[PDB]
RNA sequence: GCCGUUGCAUUUUAUGGC
RNA sequence: CUAAUACAUGCUUAAAAUCUCGACCCUUUGGAAGAGAUGUAUUUAUUAGAUUCAUAAUAACUUUUCGAAUCGCAUGGCCUUGUGCUGGCGAUGGUUCAUUCAAAUUUCUGCCCUAUCAACUUUCGAUGGUAGGAUAGUGGCCUACCAUGGUUUCAACGGGUAACGGGGAAUAAGGGUUCGAUUCCGGAGAGGGAGCCUGAGAAACGGCUACCACAUCCAAGGAAGGGCAGGCGCUUACCCAAUCCUAAUUCAGGGAGGUAGUGACAAUAAAUAACGAUACAGGGCCCAUUC
């Protein structure tokens, strides 16, 4: 990846180089994830060089969602738990009110799960069904109530399902793409749109409405009462 | 830090212990008292430093040690003062105490054996020392200089840090706290400036309110600001100044204009208002003490909202020109250096009770 | 030798690299462009580890003279200087051999 | 610490002049 | 002459093994005659799908494919000790799916002017359907049959803009200048031709064979490169320390990248002196060229 071709949510300025760290192939997309090299020296700033990254990578300080991933440019995406065992830090990757990834230091058991919207449900080999989440993870043997547009609280010590929340009106949403990235308000109503592009209307606790696609609507809980500690700013914008 | 010690009401003022000591010097310019047993240091225009012990609150300050220079030390690398010493300041470790005056040098002294441990040339014919102020719990010397400078030293290593420029007349008064900032006045430019040492910036507050507009006030219901004589820092967010016409100006760091100005304090006696010749606040408190040659130290209580201040009272035990105020505690012991004339060699008129010495006043609770 | 008075600010504990980063300030009245060697000596006596546990670089001086600001480093041990430092600075400090090719 | 004056009688305490 | 990282060979373990059920007995922390069943790739056919996809059996198919003779940290567990079972930590391949990176087909939107351009296309596919071939893939994409069709007046098509195309970068009327040879990509060509290859991704010419122009060497048999850049006409060196990419990959590399040469059409600051002192000496200077 080249510079002035890197996306805006990495917060990198026009000087200092010619190329950008291209996100590697992985469970997340290239456009809505932030690489590990961009995470530690450009957000947390505790390294200074690109060479200083690989020294930290080969000392096993870091692990993403319980797994180390000691590649330079691994695409850590949304709801990912980056864990610094040295100095005892835990992190959750969440967007700002402007669309950029935020640092939110989380607790020790809030770092023991994540929330995964399932993308698709099909009947696998030998009669067992399976769900496929948005973060490149598959879970076989699901609860048969779980279908598409449902988020799943994931165990993170095993690949098993601990909780699921169905896509309903009045359940705590979070925008994951588009112009309205980073807003909350649990649902106004739905539009069918036979032919795709399904519009879900959201009005916040500060009583203002907006329109996003069904692509971007990611529920995280019930009204009020979230299932993850939200940063300051509260997605109200 | 902000103002938190609220004890203006607790001060029993009317029965404060008042006493006075006559000393063997003419025209004592300053007094500086250490608190870690408590010490005291006095310099006069008779070329002398004198060390007192004031750890016993019921007693007058008894004599420990004293040192007087002479005309031997005419050159400027001599280890002694050969002219009037205008200010004195003790280091917060109790190990050194430095003097300087019209001999345009800076002589650091040992508190133990009273020996000249350092002499520093200011290297300017206009680099006269006027006020030395130490940062609280530090050794970074702030030196007001008559060539419109502020010179910053270190004590433990005896070096020079940096110099601030900017004023338009002679910097008389400078006050500091434990942070790295200080307030200065230029005393005829009719402004005061706040100095951030690492930021190397200044914030300039402006006096000079015309009494003509006050004559508008005289239609609604005085005297000229000509010389901002003293400045004192109450907290890191506000300060005060004392003028040549009885007005005492309260200042906020968010206010370009005076957030308060008190009208005539020590009074008059066409007519002549008294000069605000001394001004010293108790640190991080709401209480401050202003002094004149009128004969009574007037003490004032800052309001809780930092918007006005109110009279605590008057202490009439000290007749003569009050040059410098020191306040120590444990109870409270007030010391005041009373000289026969003003600090600057200035002329004084018809003073009742011409005497030289130290005022002491103990206030309980 | 004019009371060097090396001042340090911006101290942040960095235990994941086992170090403490801080901006070195070098006031030097009547003294010009002192060293890289004496600086590592005289800031290791406020942290009290060793000379070769101290890295330093940078230092574009003030215009005219009398002030110099660079960038300083201190580690927890000698072996950390052999792992966490760049390869040419250790040759510069003397702690390594530059295999020329 | 120059002088005067008062209570303890001067060390102690208070006041006037240079 | 002779090795393996070469070629051809075979258990899937204590008699296979593991699962369910069971006429009955007994209450249980249970036990039984007998009764059923089990890995897997390719092509076609049938049927279930109640609540042709998945899933399954069925009947055949293929050169009938696979089925752990593995690797390291340690020289590993266990008994009266058997050709024993395999392997404490985690490592590779193989079966199959999704994802990621992409790649390919596809929807809509989007530039000047022009009727002094009113009809365009068919024919040997233009339009539709049938069926077949072809490809990684649905599809007139291609071929045989049948029909005579499809677009268009708030405008199809024909035609000019010497700007190879836009997103974009500066002055900042948005009209405009410059670049579009663009910072990102798309079309062309590597002497000209046809055929052929590798890789998931090339139509590779900065891959191969052959044909054609075409020249260099010759010991006279034969062997060989593709007519190219660069400069004048108006002297070009060093280094992977940073960014990113690659790695037999914490080593190093990069005709990626970074660092010195070149100077009156212009133009930029200011140096070539500053301050004192005395004895001699005056017909010294200006205006009317005048008087």
């Amino acid at each position: 990846l080249k510079r002035l071709a890197a996306p805006h949510h990495w917060l990198l300025d026009k000087l200092s180089g010619c190329y950008a760290p291209r996100p590697s192939a992985g469970p997340h997309k290239l456009r809505e994830s932030l690489p590990l090299i961009v995470f530690l020296r450009n957000r947390l700033k505790y390294a200074l060089n690109g060479r200083e990254v690989k020294a930290i990578l080969m000392q096993r300080h870091v692990k993403v969602d319980g797994k180390v991933r000691t590649d330079t440019t691994y695409p850590a995406g949304f709801m990912d738990v980056i864990t610094l065992d040295a100095t005892n830090e835990n992190f959750r990757l969440v967007y700002d009110v402007k669309g950029r990834f935020a640092v939110h230091r989380i607790t020790d058991e809030e770092a023991s799960y994540k929330l995964g919207k399932v993308k698709k449900v099909q009947l696998g080999k030998k009669g067992v069904p399976y769900v496929v989440t948005h973060d490149g993870r598959t879970i076989r043997y699901p609860d048969p109530n779980i279908k598409v547009n449902d988020t799943v609280k994931i165990d993170l010590a095993s690949g098993k399902i601990t909780d699921f929340i169905k896509f309903d009106a009045g359940k705590l949403v979070y925008v994951t793409g588009g112009r309205n990235l980073g807003r909350i308000g649990t649902i106004v109503h739905k539009e069918r749109h036979d032919g795709g592009f399904d519009l879900v209307h959201i009005k916040d606790s500060l009583d203002n409405t907006f329109v996003t696609r069904l692509n971007n609507v990611f529920v995280i809980g019930e009204q009020g009462k979230p299932y993850i500690s939200l940063p300051k700013g509260k997605g109200i914008k | 830090g902000r103002v938190f010690r609220y004890f203006g009401d607790k001060l029993l003022i009317s029965e404060a212990k008042q006493s006075f000591t006559r000393v063997g010097e003419n025209n004592l310019t300053c007094i500086s008292c250490f608190q870690p047993r408590l010490f005291a240091y006095t310099v006069s225009k008779d070329l002398q430093l004198t060390k007192y012990d004031i750890t016993d609150f019921s007693k007058r300050p008894k004599k420990l040690k004293y040192a007087k220079g002479g005309a031997k030390y005419i050159p400027n690398t001599t280890e002694g003062h050969y002219d009037e010493i205008l200010t004195v300041a003790a280091s917060p470790d109790g190990k050194y105490v430095v003097t300087g005056g019209r001999d345009r040098k800076l002589i650091v002294w040992s508190t133990e054996s009273l020996s000249p441990v350092k002499v520093i040339p200011t290297k300017d014919r206009r680099g006269e020392v006027l006020s030395l102020a130490f940062r609280k719990n530090s050794d970074q010397l702030y030196a007001s200089c008559a060539d419109f400078k502020i010179r910053t030293y270190s004590i433990n290593q005896f070096s020079q840090l940096e110099i601030l420029y900017g004023h338009h007349d002679i910097v008389e008064d400078i006050s500091a706290l434990a942070m790295e900032r200080c307030v200065t006045v230029g005393a005829r430019d009719r402004t005061a400036m706040l100095w951030k040492i690492p930021d190397e910036t200044r914030l300039t507050f402006r006096g000079g309110d015309e009494p003509q507009k006050l004559l508008r006030r005289w239609m609604k219901e005085f005297f000229c600001e000509g010389s901002i004589d003293v400045v004192s820092m109450v907290d890191d967010f506000h300060f005060i100044t004392g003028s040549d016409n009885g007005n005492i100006c309260l200042w906020s760091l968010a206010k370009k204009k005076p957030i308060f100005t008190e009208r005539i304090a020590h009074g008059i006696l066409l007519l002549q208002p008294f000069w605000i010749t001394s001004l010293y606040a108790i640190p991080y408190s709401n209480v401050f003490i202003s002094g004149s040659w009128s004969g009574s130290l007037k003490v004032w209580k800052i309001s809780d909202n930092l918007r006005s201040f109110e009279l605590l009272g008057e202490l009439s035990g000290a007749k003569g020109v009050v040059t410098k105020i020191q306040v120590v505690e444990s109870k409270f012991r007030i010391l005041a250096s009373i000289a026969k004339e003003h600090r600057l060699g200035r002329w004084i008129a018809n003073v009742s009770g011409a005497r030289n010495g130290i005022y002491s006043a103990v206030i309980d609770q | 030798s004019d009371a060097v008075t090396i001042r340090t600010r911006k101290v942040i504990s960095n235990p994941l690299l086992a170090r403490k980063q801080f901006v070195v300030d070098v006031l030097h009245p009547n003294r010009a462009n002192v060293s890289k060697d004496e600086l590592r000596e005289k800031l290791a006596e406020v942290y009290k580890a060793e000379k070769d546990a101290v890295s330093v670089f940078g230092f574009r001086t003030q215009f005219g003279g009398g002030k110099s600001v660079g960038f300083g480093l201190v580690y927890n041990s000698v072996a950390e200087a052999k792992k966490f430092e760049p390869t040419y600075r250790l040759v510069r400090y003397g702690l390594a051999e530059k295999v020329e090719k």
